[PDB]
Formats: C-alpha cells, structure tokens, sequence
C-alpha cells in the first residue's frame, strides 16, 4: 500500500492492503505492515507484535 | 405608522385590528399613532404582489405580517417585493428553512423556528439515551441539507459524528435500495426527514423489508407523522409538534406588541427617513429597515401570549417549546416536553415498535470480520488446495496440527 | 422563435440592434424574431407589468434581461417570475448578473457570473503560481463561508504539493464590546496571506482593525473574492494598498458583446428541443391561469439549455445557474487607488503580467550554474513545484523557473534565515564570472 | 543595558522605544511606534497619568492580552489604594517595604 496519483484530476487515492481497508471492503489487516507516519494518519495500529 | 398584513381570512383581520388597539392603548403614553392594514391571500403569486405593491406600499407600511395558509402560499413574493426597499417583514405560518438565509431574503423575521432548529431537539433524545450509533435519510433538498448541516455541526461540538448520511431523491418513491444499503450498516437508530409522501414511501419500504421490527427505533420531525404520512407511520415513532405553530391569533398579537415596542424605540433617534409612499418611479432604498431590523432583533419583549420572545442572529424565533409524543395503537400521545435547553419525560410509558417497554442498545457489534492478507513466505505460506475441498494436512518436526 | 431583449436605464439600443442581426443561422433553424425593449424605472410593479404585457401579446420563448443598477432583488424578482412562468430568462449585466445560490425549484433563470467555488480555485491557482503556500483563513458569519471553507480545504489536500493553512478564523461581527477579541485574535495571524472573505461594511472594518494591529505591512499580502471589491469605482480608504481580487469581465466583455453570445444559446437550446424531439412547443400566453398556461412540462428544454458549446468553451450552466466556463480576471489596488487589472484566468489557465510580482529588506542575487558550490539541473518534479531543498531560480531569456541547489545555495538560504533578508534569484545571462 | 551587557546571559535587547506626550495630535505616532513590539516581556518607565494614557492606548495593538508581562517601577504605581481601570490585570511592580516596616 502507498499513495499515488492517477491519469485524472489529482485526487489522492490508497492502493493495496491500505486501499482495500479504507474502502471497507476489509475490517482488519494481518500482514507484516510497517508503522509509519504516512500510515498513521488515516488508520490506527496496534501495540508492535514484532519489532 | 401603517402596519400591513396578509391573511387568509376576514375574521383573521379583525383579531389583527383588535390587537392593534390594545397596543396603542397599551403605548398611549407616547405621540405615536399605529394604523392597521389588512389584505387577503390570494390564489396568484403575481396577483398577491400586485396587490402588495399597490394596497401595502403605497401606505408607507413600516413593516409587513405574512401568514401563508395550509391550503402562493408561501410568502415568497411579499418578501422579495418588500426586500427592493429594505422593509422588515415578519412571517407566522412558515418554517421551509429557505426564509433563514441572509442573502437570499433580505429584511425577514419568523415567530416559529424553522424545521432545522428540530434537529438540536434531537441531540437532546441522544444525550439522555445513550444513543451514539444513528443514521439519517435526509432527502435531496435545502431542507434536508440544512438539517443535516445542523445535526453534524451539532455532533462534532460532541467530537462524534455520525456513519452513514445517505440520501434520496425526493419524488422517487423506490427507497428499497438505500433501505437495503443501510439495513448492513450496525446501526439501529434511524433518523429521517422528508416530506409527508417521501415519508410514506420511505415508511412503506421500511415495512416491506421488516425494518420496523424489534431492536429498531425511529426519529421523525413533524411533517413525517402528518397527513397521509401518518396513516402508513409504523407504531413506534417518536415525532416532535409545535405547542403554538397553528393557532395564528396569539402569534398575529405577540407580533404586534413586539413591532408596537420596537417602533417606539426606533422613533427615538434621528436621521428618521419615512418608507415609500408612490412605489411608482422610485428605486432606492428606503434608507430605514437598516437600524430598523437590528433594532426588532434586540427588541426582547417581556411577556407575550406565547412565551419569551426572541430573535436569534438569522432573525428566527429562539427557545421554543416542543411536545414529544409517541405512536401507540395508532393514537399519538404526549410523552415529554422539549423546555427549549432540557427534555423532561411524563408519567407515560414509551411504546417501542416491539414493545419492550426498555429503550433498546440502538446498536449491534458484528461478530463476523473480513481480514485481508498479503503473501509473504516467513509469514504467510499459500499452498494450493486439493481436489476435495481442502489442503493435504501436514505436521510439524515435533508431530502438531499444523493449522491452515 | 420570440426573443425579447429588455435594457434598463442608459445604454446604445441601435448598437444592439445592429448587432442582433448579424449572427449566421444558416446552419441551425430557429427564426430568432428579436424584439427590443427599453426603460428607465426598475420598479418591481413595472418589472412584472411589462413581462406580463409582452408575453400576452408575442410568442416569445426566452427573455434577455439587462440592467445597469446593483441591486439583487431585481435578481430574485426575475428568478421568481421565472419560476412562476416557467419560461426561461438571462441576467447578463446589472444587478441581474449578480449570482445568487439555491434558486427556486423548477426555474429556468440562468445568469452570466462565477460562483465561489470558482474564486477559490482561482485563488489558489494565484498563490501557487508565485509559490504562496504559507497562508490564513478569515471569514465571518455571513452566507457562503461554509462553502468558501469546504472547497478551499478540499483542495488543498488532494494536491501534491504542500501548504500549510496555519489557522481558520471566524470573527463573529455581532458581539457587543467584541472589538476586543477580534483585535486580540488578529494579532495571532502570521501568514503572508490571510484570504478574507466579508461583506464591504466588514471588510473595511477589519482593514481599520487590522491596520491598527500591525498588519497590513510590507510583507504581507491580501487577497479577497469580487464580494469585497463590490464597485470598483468606489474604493474605500480603509483598504491597504495591494490588495488582490478576483473579478469578472466588464472591460473588455461590452454590453454589445453580451447581449450576443445569448441569443445564440436560446436559439440552439431551442433548436436541439425541436430537433431531438422532432418539436419544440412553447404555449405561454400572458402571465395567469398557472393551471391552464402552464399545464404540460418545461423541464425538456432545461436539459438543452445547459449545454451549448457554440462559442464560450461549451458555454456549460450549472444546474445552480452559473455558468462553468467563465472569464475571469484579476484586479490589483495600485498607488493611484484604480483597481488595474493584472492577469486573467480561463479554462484552469493562468496569464499574469508580473514574472516576480513586484513589490526594505529585499534585493535581487546573481548566480551562475556550476561545480556543487551551484546547480541547477532541476526543472520540476512530479509535484511540478521545486523540491525541499532546492530554491526557485528565474532563467531570464524567457523567464522559465528551475530549482537551484548545492553549496553556495545553502549558504545563502542559512544567511538569509540568520540575517532575516528577503531574495530573489535569477541567473546570469551573459558573461560568467566577470571581467572588464 | 549596562547590565546587559557585562553579563554572559542572553537577553537581545529586542527594541528600546521613546514616546513623545508633550505634542498635541500625537496619538497616530504613539500607536504607530507601539506596533513594532514583540517582545513577550515588555518594561514600562513613566508617570501614573501617563501610564494609564499609555495603556489606553495599548488593548488596540493587542499587546494587553495572553501573553504580555508588563513590569513598571515604583513610579507608575503610586497610591496602590487607588487602582485606575487602565491597568493591565497581572501587571507585575517592584515598591519599598511600607507594609512590614
Ligand atoms: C428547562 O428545564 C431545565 C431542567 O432542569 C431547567 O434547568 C431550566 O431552567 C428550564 N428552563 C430553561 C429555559 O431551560
Ligand atoms: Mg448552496
Ligand atoms: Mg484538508
Ligand atoms: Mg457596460
Ligand atoms: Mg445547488
Ligand atoms: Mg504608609
């Protein structure tokens, strides 16, 4: 998941696990997902299970 | 001064005349005479403002009372005649929300607030019923909007918003779709607005795919327990009435003794321009509804037949009084009271649409959850699967059900 | 097809008249009879009276409407009788052009103007051309705030490139003894722009507050919609010295030309009515009997009449009832205190005069591309603004703008930051170094 | 600023203004000079009419509000019985010891 533009107007859009998780089609992510400032300002993450 | 005022019937005039006397009786003390004006509704708007123009005008009115009928109507044409030269005009019969923008109307006050104001009442119902889960099917109107405006400035001071704010088209009485849309979204309380047929088709629908059952409550305003909305109203609504919003003597009387008030007042300076008396050739202002409005909105009357009388910064009617009432057994009764900050229940029993006689959770927790996964080896190994349904099992080094 | 064109107060009727019958409908058929009307009172009453009269009398399907005064009821008087009549009519100038939002339902009043959402853009488009991204927002209780807010925020954040938007204010203009809070909270404001949004009673109110505060400074910058500016002519004193607004065409966009441009749209609409659905009626016969006048629907016409792409880049109405494809243009506050114009916008296009928007503690540098001590070799990113850590450099001969980056630029931007100097850069045209 | 300066803490001596009074008509060039203040710690030295025109002046420039410490001396605040409405709340002053002694 990253964010990137598209051919059209400049409308900011989510791709992936994150993309797939702000839509709604997905309730949780569990997956190896790095915490980051980027991430962190649209979805919650939990405690680190492994650092 | 001349006071103006369009009403549907004669008897109306009379009421309106009489307590014009009892003003001037009332501020005798003063050298300040008050002539009232008096013109029927009539069925063309363009008639109406004629007439407006030419009976009203033409008197030097310095302000206009309008009460639309229920059976244009609606006071648009005095308004927007009155606004070219800035005179104040005062409304009883309306509360379409239109009338509450500034730039729009021009030099308007109402003695009822508009249905937005019903929303606040809302926020009052979800503060002592832990309800924090709503919906709303607001139509695609200004009305809708606005009370959606309303409802989500009013969640936001509270730093919770609302989930889903879907609409409908108004005179498409398919809803099925949005209903069903909805019906997966772990909420329970429904908040709708919207006229009394899209109230009805929206009540049909909700019928149609059982969504008036138990575990689901229902919050309307007024027009949506109204007319032929309230014959299809599913039993276990909780709609809102107006205590005084229909009985227009008290209004016509209470806006008399305010303009009555407010005149004296306004005499007592200087730079006093009187309006228009030819309304022929002239095209400006008339240079007094500004000082003139400001000066009506400041103007708290100390006791009217209604109530305490104010104005709020759009020039509406402030702390009203609303009844709260609860469909049971097709027959509406009272079972609070709205004092205007505070909702204070009765001795009734709330009937809810499955009577439990409890105020239901309004919300429910899914316990099914969609998870999705990306592969990677350390973490995630995917294997395709065999031909009967299911993956070879295997075993770890130490023998254990390794789980897939 | 009946077309009345009706002028209030003191304009050129033969100009007009001369320039209605000069357009080619060879290739559409329409007949536009056109039928001329002059006044000087703008009264309501004779408003309605005339409209009424000239409808009974004539077969005319749309109405032009013009006007040299600057009042909105005349506006809300047409729009109402519009929607009364169900028969379509276009504000072109005067107080008729001025937009109004949330028109009547089932009207067909269109009028020649932007909306706010297209002065914010417009606005925005301004600030990023000269790399503006620090700025304010000041509005206060009046209609349209909401809106003006929502369309600014929403662009800022589905962009690439970045801005800042320190703080929003609202300035409640109704509090008795508020002069305090409202002089206590603007004195918070840092951004070199503020981006105020008012009445003109208000803004020339807060110029004078603003002004005792501090601000309204060398270095700080004003821009406000046409609502603020209102006349042009009129300016008041209380308004700071290079103050940008954004307006529409009235110089070079002459009654003449306005009036054409209209007629046109009518005919096609009417046209494309009659043609796609093999007819066109028009059954209006004074201004009464609702029931019996306007008993069929209308609404076929509105779906033609917002789409016509004749001359004015598809000429598109809203549905609100302006127009999508405007001609704007920008107005600067000079010394003489005249409103000139500076740049102008359409079709998301820029044209200014000013490369460097000329303005104590600023002065030009010379520089050159070299070894690391300079570089150059950066035109624009994806973003199609210069990176972090490049500055802007204006190439002149041309004046393209690259992004300027190495040891020799850092050394200046820490100079500057210690110093507290402002600067511009541009290169060197001719010669390297030096040498006499 | 002899202080200031034979010290070997920092303090940068932002601004040092001088007000004029004795001129009529002199109340655009006060408000003028009082904009290029600010410093969050602002010390004050004049007399107690003075003192009070001063701070009239000031809640305009917004220099009265959260944020602002005015120190004065003994001097601006004489009878401290008699507290004109002009004063700054928090206005902080340094007097001799009248009460303890
Ligand atoms: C309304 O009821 C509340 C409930 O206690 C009370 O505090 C208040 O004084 C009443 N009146 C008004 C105007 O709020
Ligand atoms: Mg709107
Ligand atoms: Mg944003
Ligand atoms: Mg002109
Ligand atoms: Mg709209
Ligand atoms: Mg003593």
């Amino acid at each position: 998941g990253t964010q990137e533009r598209v051919n059209n107007s400049n409308k900011k859009e989510w791709n992936g696990m994150m993309g797939e998780l702000l839509s709604g089609q997905a309730d949780m992510i569990v997956a190896p997902l790095t915490i980051n400032n980027e991430r962190a300002q649209y979805i919650e993450f939990s405690k680190p299970f492994k650092y | 001064v001349n006071i103006g005022a369009v009403l549907s019937t004669r008897k109306h005039e009379q009421m309106f005349r009489e307590a014009v006397n009892q003003a001037n009786k009332r501020h005798g003390s003063w050298k300040i005479q008050l002539n009232a004006t008096s013109v029927t509704h009539k069925p063309n708007a363009i008639q109406m403002a004629l007439s407006v123009c030419e009976d009203l005008i033409s008197s030097q009115v310095y302000a206009i009372l309008v009460s639309h009928p229920p059976t244009h109507f609606t006071p648009t044409p005095v308004s927007y005649t009155a606004g070219f030269y800035r005179i104040p005009v005062l409304g009883l019969t309306t509360r379409m929300s239109i009338y509450s923008d500034k730039s729009i109307h021009l030099s308007f006050l109402r003695t009822v607030p508009p249905y937005s104001h019903q929303s606040s009442v809302w926020f009052e119902m979800m503060r002592v019923y832990s309800w924090n889960h709503i919906i709303l099917l607001v139509s695609d109107d200004h009305e809708g909007r606005a009370a959606q405006k309303r409802l989500e400035t009013l969640l936001e001071e509270r730093e919770s918003k609302a989930e889903k704010v879907l609409q409908f088209d108004p005179g498409t009485k398919n809803v099925t779709a949005l209903l069903m849309e909805a019906k997966e979204l772990e909420a329970r309380v429904i908040i709708l607005s919207a006229s009394e047929d899209d109230a009805a088709t929206v009540y049909r629908a909700a019928a149609m795919l059982n969504m008036t059952g138990s575990g689901y409550v229902w919050l309307v305003g007024e027009r949506e327990i109204s007319g032929n909305a309230l014959r299809y109203a599913p039993d276990g609504i909780l709609g809102l009435q107006l205590i005084n919003g229909k009985n227009e003597s008290a209004h016509i009387s209470d806006a008399v003794g305010v303009v009555a008030q407010a005149v004296h007042e306004l005499l007592e300076k200087e730079n006093i321009t009187d309006p228009p008396r030819g309304c022929v050739g002239n095209t400006n202002i008339w240079k007094t509804g500004p000082l003139f409005k400001r000066v009506l909105m400041s103007s708290k009357y100390a006791d009217g037949v209604t109530g305490r009388v104010e104005f709020n910064e759009d020039g509406d009617r402030k702390f009203a009084n609303y009844s709260i009432m609860n469909l049971q057994n097709r027959k509406l009764v009272q079972v609070g009271i709205y004092n205007g900050t505070h909702v204070i229940p009765n001795d009734r029993k709330i009937i809810w649409p499955g009577g439990e006689t409890e105020k239901p959770r309004g919300y429910q927790m899914s316990t099914r959850l969609k998870i999705v996964t990306i592969h990677q080896e350390p973490f995630v190994y995917v294997k395709p699967t065999l031909s009967d349904g299911t993956c070879k099992e295997e075993f770890t080094v130490n023998g254990d059900p390794v789980k897939k | 097809i009946g077309i009345a064109v009706i002028l209030v107060g003191t304009s050129d009727e033969v100009a007009i008249k001369d320039a209605h019958e000069k357009d080619d409908f060879h290739h559409l058929s329409v007949v536009p009879r056109v039928e001329l009307v002059a006044m000087n009172e703008t009264d309501p009453k004779s408003i309605i009276t005339r409209i009424c009269d000239l409808m009974s009398d004539r077969k005319i399907q749309g109405v032009v409407f013009a006007d040299d005064t600057d009042q909105e009821a005349i506006a809300q008087i047409l729009d109402f009788i519009s929607a009364q009549t169900l028969t379509p009519i276009l504000g072109i100038h005067g107080g008729s052009s001025m937009i109004m939002a949330d028109k009547d339902e089932s009207s067909m009043f269109f009028q020649f103007g932007p909306s706010i959402e297209q002065q914010a853009s417009v606005m925005l488009n301004i600030m990023e051309e000269y790399d503006w991204y620090i700025f304010s927002i000041v509005t206060t209780y009046f209609p349209g705030y909401q809106d003006f807010v929502n369309k600014i925020r929403s662009t800022i954040e589905n962009s690439f490139v970045g801005w800042e938007l320190e703080e929003v204010l609202l300035l409640d203009m109704s509090l008795d003894d508020g002069d305090s809070k409202i002089q206590n909270q603007l004195k918070k404001l840092q951004s070199p722009i503020i981006l105020l949004y008012c009445t003109k009673e208000e803004a020339t109110y807060i110029f004078e507050v603003a002004n005792s505060v501090g601000l309204t400074g060398y270095g700080y910058t004003w821009i406000v919609p046409s609502l603020v500016a209102g006349d042009t002519d009129t300016v008041p004193a209380e308004f700071p010295t290079g103050l940008i607004s954004v307006s529409y065409d009235e110089w070079d966009y002459g009654l003449p030309a306005r009036v054409r441009d209209g007629i046109a749209i009518i005919t096609t609409a009417a046209s494309d009515m009659l043609s796609e659905h093999s007819f066109i009626p028009e059954p209006k016969s004074s201004c009464y009997n609702t029931h019996e006048k306007r008993i069929y629907q209308s609404n076929m016409l509105n779906r033609y009449l917002i789409n016509v792409t004749f001359e004015g880049r598809n000429l598109s109405f809203s549905e609100d009832g302006y127009q999508m494809h405007p001609k704007l243009v920008i107005i600067l506050l000079n010394k003489e205190r005249k409103w000139e114009r500076v740049g102008k916008w359409k079709d998301k296009s820029l044209q200014m005069k000013y490369y460097v928007w000329p303005r104590d503690d600023h002065l030009s540098i010379v520089t050159l591309e070299e070894a690391p001590f300079v570089i150059v070799e950066s035109v624009d990113p994806l973003s199609g603004t210069c990176m972090r850590n490049t500055v802007p450099c204006q190439k002149r001969i041309g004046y393209i703008k690259k992004c300027c980056k190495g040891f020799c630029i850092d050394i200046l931007k820490k100079i500057s930051k210690s110093v507290k100097f402002t600067y511009d850069l541009y290169l060197v045209t001719n010669g390297k170094h030096g040498k006499k």
